[PDB]
């Protein structure tokens, strides 16, 4: 006859029952701007080659 | 006072004092260094290793080898060597002796110029002096003439030696050395 709590609860539920949405929401947004650094784990690199040949 | 003999014939690395049957103990002159991000924490990073010390260390260590061809490839590097034979294994300060160093023949100056320079300057040393091999061999195995064939972990080598004389001329030196053979053997 309505719309109603027990229908927006419902809802709300569902919502927060809903893995993959906000998951998806969060890594995959995230997932794009993930790097940018001269690493000094490739500072290792450099060195070693330094030393290779 | 005492009189104190470095071999730098190449392999491990051989030093005494006159009159000792042989020498105290022996060096591959394996010079290496790491490899890897260094990740204990709690590890002291030395960056350079030799000796025996190496030899167990090895396998995060990688390989430098200052000789090739008998011709002594990095000077400070072997500086290193140099000082840590003498401190750790020989517990020897650079007046104590003479020292006595040992030679490929016919090979490039530049290795007894800068030899030289380096233990008056960088040690300070009474008495100085280089040698080749064959000569050694002859007093040895003691017979005044001769010829020897030695071909060590180093360029390899034939000197006829007449009885107190050189005839440099005649000499053949040769980079046939086992360390080539080995990396054939692969
Ligand atoms: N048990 C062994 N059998 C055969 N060859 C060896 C053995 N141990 C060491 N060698 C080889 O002998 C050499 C040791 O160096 P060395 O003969 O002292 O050279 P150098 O004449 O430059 O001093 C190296 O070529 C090493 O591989």
């Amino acid at each position: 006859x309505x719309x109603x709590x027990x229908x927006x609860x419902x809802x709300x539920x569902x919502x927060x029952x809903x893995x993959x949405x906000y998951x998806x929401x969060x890594x995959x947004x995230x997932x794009x701007x993930x790097x940018x650094x001269x690493x000094x784990x490739x500072x290792x690199x450099x060195x070693x080659x330094x030393x290779x040949x | 006072t005492t009189a104190l003999v470095c071999d730098n014939g190449s392999g491990l690395v051989k030093a005494g004092f006159a009159g000792d049957d042989a020498p105290r103990a022996v060096f591959p002159s394996i010079v290496g260094r790491p490899r890897h991000q260094g990740v204990m924490v709690g590890m002291g990073q030395k960056d350079s290793y030799v000796g025996d010390e190496a030899q167990s260390k090895r396998g995060i260590l990688t390989l430098k080898y200052p000789i090739e061809h008998g011709i002594i490839t990095n000077w400070d590097d072997m500086e290193k060597i140099w000082h840590h034979t003498f401190y750790n294994e020989l517990r020897v300060a650079p007046e104590e002796h003479p020292t006595l160093l040992t030679e490929a023949p016919l090979n490039p100056k530049a290795n007894r110029e800068k030899m030289t320079q380096i233990m008056f300057e960088t040690f300070n040393v009474p008495a100085m002096y280089v040698a080749i091999q064959a000569v050694l061999s002859l007093y040895a195995s003691g017979r005044t003439t001769g010829i020897v064939l030695d071909s060590g972990d180093g360029v390899t080598h034939n000197v006829p030696i007449y009885e107190g004389y050189a005839l440099p001329h005649a000499i053949m030196r040769l980079d046939l050395a086992g360390r080539d053979l080995t990396d054939y053997l692969m």
